[PDB]
RNA sequence: GCUUUACUGCAGGCUGUCGCUGAGGACUCUCACUCCGGGAGGAGGACACCGAUAGCCGGGCA
RNA sequence: ACUCGUACGGUCACUGAAUCCUGCCCAGUGCAGGUAUCUGAACACCUCGUACAAGAGGACGAAGGACCUGUCAACGGCGGG
RNA sequence: GCACGGAGGCGAAGAACCAUGGAUUUCCGAAUGAGAAUCUCUAACAAUUGCUUCGCGCAAUGAGGAACCCCGAGAACUGAAACAUCUCAGUAUCGGGAGGAACAGAAAACGCAAUGUGAUGUCGUUAGUAACCGCGAGUGAACGCGAUACAGCCCAAACC
């Protein structure tokens, strides 16, 4: 037959990147030698459009402007700081092993100074369970368990805009206008109701999958898709 | 470095290459890696220097060893180009070897007991 | 269009070629500009 | 008595035993670093070297050559194959690593000419061989009873026509008499069946 | 052209084995190699990646 | 490529606004998990064979299968007496 | 000049014409200072190399050529009265490269087994033989022999 969508998504072809040239910033953590003298002034509030977000431009002693990752509460005028030494208040960002226990955060670095990885979407965060002296233990937005580096830094705090996903886009023309905002091919036609030569689910007199959805995790690209790998379908049990 | 098995003091390879440079204006010295090498082979051989900044390390690799099971003493000089010259070389020299000294036995002597007591 | 200078100098060209075989080469050869081109029922190149 | 050489060669012979076992676990950290064709001032395997046709002299180069190990790297068919023609996991290629490499390094100097190369290891993931290289627009080698050959017209380009010495051997024309109906004077020559 | 529990194969995925690969049926370590870090250094570690091969799945493809 | 993205994410599918609802079936097929025992290739190992080799057999046994379990808003099914 | 016009001119200061050698030889073009649909902008071996006086100072490469030649990549239609091994075929086509011809070449050969031959191409033959093969269709050498032409040498190491 032919490849399926999802095969031509891998070219990286225009229909299927981001906007790329039209995103703001990278939001990593500062690069700080030691000691936390590292503090800043937020100069401004900004629409992230990787994000549906907000992002806070910071001003920091030596002279660096760079927007950071905003959690919510942050505004003008607010001073931050970034460092072993920080103080534990919101909009701040320090290692693990400094933070305080039952704390929430975002922005979480997976590999100490990668510039945080976990907790960066709207209005979530990570929890601060356990210390120690060799782990640190962070409940992550999809509530697992992840054994940290205490080396790790984060921001204290959840992520700004918080709810975003409380109302529905309405109207066809809402979803359109995020996802030109992504790097994703939209509207969705399902495999069912393609020819056969498109898709494992195209053909047939009426609409249907010719054969059971839930594919095997082997499955070659082309043949993978429906439901990858399910453990289970439906709701009863 | 792989074949170096000890360090030797800027002093001691100070007295040996002034004896080897004596050992050429009296008695008979070798120039060469293959030509240091025969003398250990044919036993005609008293004290065989070997430069210690030799790349590849192929080339003299087999000096200690084969000196050892030959009972040839030999003693280790930081740099190539000071054995060229101190063996009267206008190019540097990997190894050299003093096939017989001449007015220096006295001290090749002192130096190779110097060696031995440095392990 | 904006034609370049060397555009100008080919299109110069075709137009020059595009005149008729003079009358004495008739006589001297005792008996038609086969590249004859016409602006609307021809093309150029480029 | 033995030459010096001959003890380069000796170790040479068990690259994993000895001494040479210490130096090419210090060296391949290096060497993985490098380039694709790195000159060098000197022969790793003198001994080698010296008997391919080495000598210490202006218009002599020397440059070692990592390539990937293993097979072919194709692609598969587009088209319709039989199942005969479908292959593309051990589908191998007809030329040896050592002769990639050599004309790589050929590329690399498009003055030089491939005089020989010689294995010098390999890790895991590729190979090393070392190519002396010959300049034929030197007067030294102009003037060099042993070398000079290598500076006619007809020895331009030697290596990419297969003229090397490991290119005769990969060509199969080390035999003299059976197994070489097909190979001698040329696979070509033979319809292309050695 | 299309389909599939048609025939025969081919990609691909899973898995064992051999090489890369080191020291002291379960284990410690560091030195290759990998990853994080601007760097110091940190994490991991003879595994993983990669080469070779074996078994299974394999209209994704011929 | 996704991705200047990180689960309030984005990938793969099905249904197709709101409203009231969405029953029974895990035997077969699919997916996933488990698995005492059974089955399960090659290398190495052992026996026989060969002054060697081919080869024959053995022991060990991964995934997989047998077997067990979960799962239908998974393929689908919901009859005759 | 082709080219048989008109006008005018050149040639005994030996023109025309022919051979050999030299002069001139715009721009783009491998195209090489940078750029560009044959032009433009502000001293140029661009790029990769060797040597090196370490300065592009001295040099090399690049692209072309009817096919021939050498090294790599490598189909299918087709035949088998289907078709998968096989065939078509190492063909078509593709990548790289040399020359006037290429390539091969002085035995770790041959094995008419010998008290024998004596580098290598090629031609005739050996022969559709040996060998291969759903042992189907088909594929298919060699040694030798008769010819052509003949030619044999140089390193590495030992010892210096
Ligand atoms: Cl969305
Ligand atoms: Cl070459
Ligand atoms: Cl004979
Ligand atoms: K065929
Ligand atoms: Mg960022
Ligand atoms: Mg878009
Ligand atoms: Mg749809
Ligand atoms: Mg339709
Ligand atoms: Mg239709
Ligand atoms: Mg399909
Ligand atoms: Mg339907
Ligand atoms: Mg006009
Ligand atoms: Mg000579
Ligand atoms: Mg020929
Ligand atoms: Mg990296
Ligand atoms: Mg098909
Ligand atoms: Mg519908
Ligand atoms: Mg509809
Ligand atoms: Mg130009
Ligand atoms: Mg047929
Ligand atoms: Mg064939
Ligand atoms: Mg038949
Ligand atoms: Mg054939
Ligand atoms: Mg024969
Ligand atoms: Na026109
Ligand atoms: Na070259
Ligand atoms: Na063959
Ligand atoms: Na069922
Ligand atoms: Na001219
Ligand atoms: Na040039
Ligand atoms: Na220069
Ligand atoms: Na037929
Ligand atoms: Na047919
Ligand atoms: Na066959
Ligand atoms: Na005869
Ligand atoms: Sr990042
Ligand atoms: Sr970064
Ligand atoms: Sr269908
Ligand atoms: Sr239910
Ligand atoms: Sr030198
Ligand atoms: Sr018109
Ligand atoms: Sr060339
Ligand atoms: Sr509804
Ligand atoms: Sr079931
Ligand atoms: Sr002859």
């Amino acid at each position: 037959g032919r490849r399926i969508q999802g095969q031509r998504r891998g070219r990286g072809t225009s229909t299927f990147r981001a906007p790329s040239h039209r995103y703001k910033a990278d939001l990593e953590h500062r690069k700080v030698e030691d000691g936390d003298v590292i503090a800043g002034t937020v100069v401004d509030i900004e629409h992230d459009p990787a994000r549906s977000a907000p992002v806070a431009a910071v001003e920091f002693e030596d002279g660096d402007r760079r927007l950071i990752l905003a959690p919510e509460g942050v505004g003008v005028g607010d001073e931050l700081q970034v460092g072993v030494s920080a103080e534990i208040a919101p909009g701040n960002t320090l290692p693990l092993a400094e933070i305080p226990e039952g704390v929430p955060v975002c922005n979480v670095e997976s590999s100490p100074g990668d510039g945080g990885k976990f907790a960066r979407a709207s209005g979530v965060n990570a929890q601060l369970l356990t210390h120690d002296r060799n782990v640190a233990v962070v409940k992550l937005p999809s509530g697992e368990m992840k054994r940290l580096d205490p080396q790790c830094r984060a921001t204290i705090g959840v992520v700004a805009g918080g709810g975003r996903t409380d109302k529905p886009f309405v109207k066809a023309g809402n979803k359109h206008h995020k996802m030109k905002a992504r790097g994703t091919k939209w509207p969705n036609v399902r495999g069912v109701a393609m020819n056969a030569v498109d898709h494992p689910f195209g053909g047939g007199g009426r609409q249907h999958p010719g054969k059971p959805k839930s594919i095997s995790r082997n499955a070659p690209p082309g043949r993978k898709v429906g439901d990858i790998a399910s453990k289970r379908t439906g709701r009863g049990g | 470095p792989v074949y170096v098995d000890f360090d030797v003091p800027a002093d001691l390879e100070d007295d040996a290459l002034e004896a080897l440079e004596v050992a050429r204006d009296t008695g008979a010295v070798k120039k060469g890696t293959n030509e240091t090498t025969k003398s250990i082979e044919r036993g005609s051989a008293e004290l065989v220097f070997v430069a210690e900044d030799v790349q590849p390390e192929e080339i003299v690799m087999h000096i200690p060893e084969l000196a050892d099971e030959k009972g040839v003493p030999f003693i280790f000089v930081e740099q190539q180009d000071d054995l060229g010259h101190a063996a009267g070389l206008e190019v540097g020299s990997a190894a050299a070897a003093v096939t017989d000294a001449g007015e220096a036995d006295a001290d090749v002597e002192d130096i190779a007991d110097k060696v031995e007591e440095l392990r | 269009g904006k034609k370049s200078k060397a555009t100008k100098k080919r299109l110069a060209k075709l137009d020059n070629q595009n005149s008729r075989v003079p009358a004495w080469v008739m006589l001297k050869t005792d008996r038609r500009n086969h590249k004859r081109r016409h602006w609307r029922r021809n093309d150029t190149d480029e | 008595a033995r030459s010096a050489y001959s003890y380069i060669r000796d170790a040479w012979e068990n690259p994993g035993d000895g001494q040479l076992a210490e130096l090419q676990w210090q060296r391949q950290q290096e060497w993985r670093n490098e380039g694709a064709v790195e000159r060098i001032e000197r022969p790793t395997r003198l001994d080698k070297a010296r008997s391919q046709g080495y000598k210490a002299k202006q218009g002599v180069i020397v440059a070692r050559v990592s390539v990937r190990k293993g097979s072919a790297r194709k692609r598969r068919h587009k088209a319709g194959r039989r199942s005969k023609r479908q292959g593309v996991t051990r589908i191998t290629r007809r030329k040896d690593i050592q002769r990639v490499a050599e004309e790589r390094a050929s590329r690399t100097f498009p003055n030089l000419r491939v005089l020989n190369s010689y294995s010098v290891g390999q890790d895991g993931r590729q190979k090393w061989h070392e190519v002396i290289l010959i300049d034929p627009n030197h007067p030294a080698i102009q003037n060099d009873d042993d070398l000079s050959w290598i500076c006619a017209d007809d020895q331009a380009d030697r290596v990419f026509r297969g003229l090397t010495g490991a290119g005769r051997r990969n060509r199969g024309l080390s035999g003299k008499g059976k197994g070489s109906e097909k190979t001698r004077p040329s696979l070509r020559s033979n319809g292309g069946k050695a």
